DNA sequence: ATCGGATGTATATATCTGACACGTGCCTGGAGACTAGGGAGTAATCCCCTTGGCGGTTAAAACGCGGGGGACAGCGCGTACGTGCGTTTAAGCGGTGCTAGAGCTGTCTACGACCAATTGAGCGGCCTCGGCACCGGGATTCTCGAT
DNA sequence: ATCGAGAATCCCGGTGCCGAGGCCGCTCAATTGGTCGTAGACAGCTCTAGCACCGCTTAAACGCACGTACGCGCTGTCCCCCGCGTTTTAACCGCCAAGGGGATTACTCCCTAGTCTCCAGGCACGTGTCAGATATATACATCCGAT
């Protein structure tokens, strides 16, 4: 199956995700926010409140956080919402 | 930018849904500056209690933690006179998953019965822990006397 | 007919048995014979609290731990298996314990 | 004799009160008047604030003198 | 910040601020400690501190345990390759070594 | 008086110690050498705690004087203090 | 009687909760880590007292504080600290 | 008819010279161009004093000669007399400088 | 205005000749991209410390106290050259 | 002593007692500073560096030469032991190394 | 322009004192000044810690001949101390 | 076992030049006198824990024997590296031009040191209950001599 | 390529213990307020040398050819640790008992930081001169082919 639209958009900024990152809490909100959260926020997950900061290092280490799977589906779907930013 | 459209979207949200006991709206025309007002709840010494209150937000949300203020000088366990408020999801447990209605609705539980665990003002906090009657009718008679 | 392993099989064993736990592995009263009596060679008439026992013990057994592990990696560097005093002093040298 | 109180809120009250007339009695008069707790103030005349314990008289305030109210906030 | 309350929680840090402010302070290092240098300091200890206790509740729940022992913490500092560059010449007591057995030496 | 102490350390400790390092076979002259090594190392370390230990006009050597003779030694140790 | 001590015993067992709720620790493990917390204290002072006696100055701001950190840790780890004490600050001043 | 030397008695001796001279072994220009990529490649647009240069070969030629000298004891132990890049990561693992 | 290959610069007489000086008589044919990598390492992690230091100070010239004082840091003590 | 002359020739040294004082005094080491400790570690530093160059003199007159280079400097640092233990981690510039040969590449009778 | 103190002149007087003829150099000068800055600073960090762990406040002598029982090696060590100690006896009366 | 080339290394002599040793102005840092008071030396007391000893039991150490796998020595090979020579490349040195940036100086404003009062965060001591240590039985899995 | 017997290791269930976590009382240091001497941030000026360019030597790097010597694989020998069984020894636990020194408290006393004043020792600058690097020409130690 496929999720929709509605559902896809970033749980904290109401937007298409933007290469997400895959936390291991299972948790997905696109890039941007994630960059804003490890800068300035608490470095937790919002949604079940669980630190990633050993896996965050061990990612950006190998340059991991994007999914590219999850970019190339919603392209492939959804050129125009992507292309309007 | 994303922080006017986040407020557009929860003005939105809590307009379609109202919330209980409870009401907001922008004061202004700025989008940032809003107000709201709250009733005193019924199982608690506030009976006849309607507090204005005012709430101002930063460049950026649910980024960061908005600022909340009493307008109205009311009397509490954990709030000092100036509109004070000491609130562990305010400043501790902020995360950009909450929004303004589980801000607002958190605080109105808070209200209902307060935490002394980490008192504000500890001579009332002391007040409160020491015996029930006496904090009850003291917060009623100002209750009474300045929200009506 | 009695049953006896290859020679070299068992210190596998013991090899993984140790790596797994972390015990003391020098007897307690003899290393503290021991410790007493570089001390009183050094000054006389010297009390040891038992934490600076314990504490020399596990400083001792790092060392030599890291020691052998170094002398081993050497050996087999010498396309052998045994470990021989040459080993040991090659290593020590390299580190610039002897120089 | 009539003081003049102002506090960090811009607010500008009256009160009526003797020399004789304690500090305790006159923060009693002014929760009385406005409702600002008396255990919570710190008035301040000619530059020295006000002990409870002793009166208006001990300080020497005439009419037309002005008390410097500063709010005080406990804990945090 | 608010003014009016205690220094850890101006922040959000666990460390203690006013501790590290005194042992700056009394510490011989300086003549002067400026004002932000113990919030910085409280702050890196607390990110390392939670890193490495992360890191051995994680091993010690991975070892059917839910108590936190020095096997495992030296586990978690050995395991990670900056944590062991860190910590490179210091001993942790009754900590054991990392399970390793030569490529040559397994039997044929 | 103690003398001839240095045999406590025994052919079993020694190749416990080893197997532990992760060697399979063991030569015959290893125990001199080891027993050698070790006797330096405490006599290095006594050395400092002994000094230490001798400064502050005390009498009983703690562990607090062994950990910082080790740190001093670039051997820093965790466990008991510091 | 016995004379006060003081460690960041405390502490740790709340950033241990706030991490994993469920997960006791021991006291070796807490000796370990207070060990762990002091030397990393040390060393970070050090530095950054000598690197600020290197100019000519006698005030440690979070700048020493700061390129101390950058020198002593690690990359990704240096990376990480830098960012948790810009953060840090930036609360407590606002 | 031409005479040369049987191979091994010039390397000798070029060991026995080398071992007296003091001045540096590698051309000033190429080291300092490499020193200005590295920086460059760290921070841009930075200017090098001579002396920091200088400091810079002199510590890269120490640790060389080291480096150099630990590889081949450890070839001379592993009962050969010429080195192999082997040679230059056991010396390395030893030293502790990767682990 | 970007450097290309410049590591080539340490070419192998070079080399040669800090082998011959370390005691060396007979060399290997690999030997010399491993002395590459190796200095191209010991000189990242100098540089880095040295450039952070020429930093922290709010120059532009890294001066050569700079490098002996990251060379002290690193354990690798320089005399004759001040500090 | 009479207390009559400088405080580097009161206690019979060359090595500056009030500049060792005002080192230690302004170098954050302690609050308070005892009035001995410069002298004895002036003391100290005077024996060391007067050990060094005499060492070092002793190489340069067996070298022939009437001053110090650096590589007398490194000649007499390695020679000796109780140096070489104490500066074992230092790089003296221009030193060279002192010259050996291994006794197996030596070629055979 | 500035004044930059070393210890040229006083490492001149003491080669003098020892080796009547012999010279020394520029490059040898700075290699001394860095030698006796290194040997100061770390007797003196030594003395610092030895110091502090104490409880103390204050760097006496004891505590630096200490220091310099603890860095240098055995024989160099006993030579140091007796130097000291005459040095100290001495200049106190 | 040397003998005669032949190469490189070692040794005696003029020379000239630039870096070292010394003279000099001076000024900023070192020396001398007086006080306060806090840090340190010293006497007295308590009780923690460290040394010392006796008995048991038993896991660990010591000794001996068969033997099989690994350390070590000798041979052969062919391929990689030492050595020499002609050739192309860029390091090294001199001379000059320029300005970005290092280094020194004057203002003063805001960050930080010091002292009192005070009270709540943090430490010493107690108590308990569950997570962990331990034992017995059974299921699972490498291992080797024989096919 | 495999089957199977004997041995080592992992799972599971039950039982018992002691130390980790929470609570209570308390003493002391972190907080807040206010004041005041100064550290360095900033703007401004000067002037050093780091960078860039040009041209002329010629020393070092390079590619190629040749030869040889040693790194490696193979084979054989022997001998010495290893695995196992039996016997002796002291390690470890528990128990008791004394007293020696680490730790604390109170008292006193004198060492030193601070202030001011005064002056001379070493530093920046300049100059004369000879130690050693350089060039040139002899004397000898050593290596290589071959009797
Ligand atoms: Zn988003
Ligand atoms: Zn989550």
């Amino acid at each position: 199956a496929i999720p929709s639209l509605s559902e896809c958009q970033c749980g904290i900024c109401m937007e298409i995700l933007v290469e997400p990152v895959t936390l291991p809490c299972n948790h997905t909100l696109c890039k941007p926010c994630f960059q804003s959260t490890v800068e300035k926020a608490s470095l937790c997950c919002p949604f079940c409140r669980r630190r990633v900061s050993s896996w965050t290092r061990y990612h950006t280490r190998r340059n991991s956080l994007v999914n590219v799977e999850l970019w190339t589906i919603i392209q492939k779907h959804y050129p125009r919402e992507c292309k309007l930013r | 930018h994303m922080a006017l459209k986040r407020i557009n979207k929860e003005l939105s949200d809590l307009a379609r849904d109202p919330p209980a006991q409870i009401s907001a709206g922008p004061v202004g025309d700025d989008m940032f500056h809003w107000q709201a007002t709250i009733m005193g709840p019924n199982d608690s010494p506030y009976q006849g209690g309607v507090f204005f209150l005012t709430i101002h937000f930063p460049t950026d949300y649910p980024f960061k933690p908005p600022k909340v203020a009493f307008t109205t000088r009311i009397y509490h366990p954990n709030i000092n006179s100036n509109g004070s408020i000491c609130l562990d999801i305010l400043r501790s447990q902020w995360s950009p998953a909450l929004t303004i209605s589980k801000v607002l609705l958190s605080i109105a539980s808070l209200l209902d019965d307060p935490n002394p665990d980490d008192p504000k003002v500890p001579e009332i906090a002391r007040i409160y822990k020491t015996d029930r009657d006496k904090y009850n009718r003291i917060s009623r008679e100002w209750t009474q006397k300045y929200a009506m | 007919k009695p049953h006896r392993y290859r020679p070299g099989t068992v210190a596998l064993r013991e090899i993984r048995r140790y790596q797994k736990s972390t015990e003391l592995l020098i007897r307690k009263l003899p290393f503290q014979r021991l410790v007493r009596e570089i001390a009183q060679d050094f000054k006389t008439d010297l009390r040891f609290q038992s934490s600076a026992v314990m504490a020399l013990q596990e400083a001792c057994e790092a060392y030599l731990v890291g020691l052998f592990e170094d002398t081993n990696l050497c050996a087999i560097h010498a396309k052998r298996v045994t470990i021989m005093p040459k080993d040991i002093q090659l290593a020590r040298r390299i580190r610039g314990e002897r120089a | 004799m009539q003081i003049f109180v102002k506090t960090l809120t811009g607010k500008t009250i009256t009160l009526e009160v003797e020399p004789s007339d304690t500090i305790e009695n006159v923060k009693a008069k002014i929760q009385d008047k406005e409702g600002i707790p008396p255990d919570q103030q710190r008035l301040i005349f000619a530059g020295k604030q006000l002990e409870d314990g002793r009166t208006l008289s001990d300080y020497n305030i005439q009419k037309e003198s002005t008390l410097h109210l500063v709010l005080r906030l406990r804990g945090g | 910040s608010a003014k009016a309350c205690t220094r850890s929680s101006r922040a959000g840090l666990q460390f203690p601020v006013g501790r590290v402010h005194r042992l700056l302070r009394k510490g011989n290092y300086s003549e002067r400690v400026g004002a932000g240098a113990p919030v910085y300091l409280a702050a890196v200890l607390e990110y390392l501190t939670a890193e490495i206790l992360e890191l051995a509740g994680n091993a010690a729940r991975d070892n059917k345990k839910t108590r936190i022992i020095p096997r495992h913490l030296q586990l978690a500092i050995r395991n990670d390759e900056e944590l062991n560059k860190l910590l490179g010449r210091v001993t942790i007591a009754q900590g054991g070594v990392l399970p390793n057995i030569q490529a040559v030496l397994l039997p044929k | 008086v103690l003398r001839d102490n240095i045999q406590g350390i025994t052919k079993p400790a020694i190749r416990r110690l080893a197997r532990r390092g992760g060697v399979k076979r063991i030569s015959g002259l290893i125990y001199e050498e080891t027993r050698g090594v070790l006797k330096v190392f405490l006599e290095n370390v006594i050395r400092d705690a002994v000094t230490y230990t001798e400064h502050a006009k005390r009498k009983t050597v703690t562990a607090m004087d062994v950990v910082y003779a080790l740190k001093r030694q670039g051997r820093t140790l965790y466990g008991f203090g510091g | 009687k016995r004379s006060r001590k003081e460690s960041y015993s405390i502490y740790v067992y709340k950033v241990l909760k706030q991490v994993h709720p469920d997960t006791g620790i021991s006291s070796k493990a807490m000796g370990i880590m207070n060990s762990f917390v002091n030397d990393i204290f040390e060393r970070i002072a050090g530095e950054a007292s000598r690197l600020a006696h290197y100019n000519k100055r006698s005030t440690i701001t979070s700048r020493e504080i700061q390129t101390a950190v950058r020198l002593l840790l690690p990359g990704e780890l240096a990376k990480h600290a830098v960012s948790e004490g810009t953060k840090a600050v930036t609360k407590y001043t606002s």
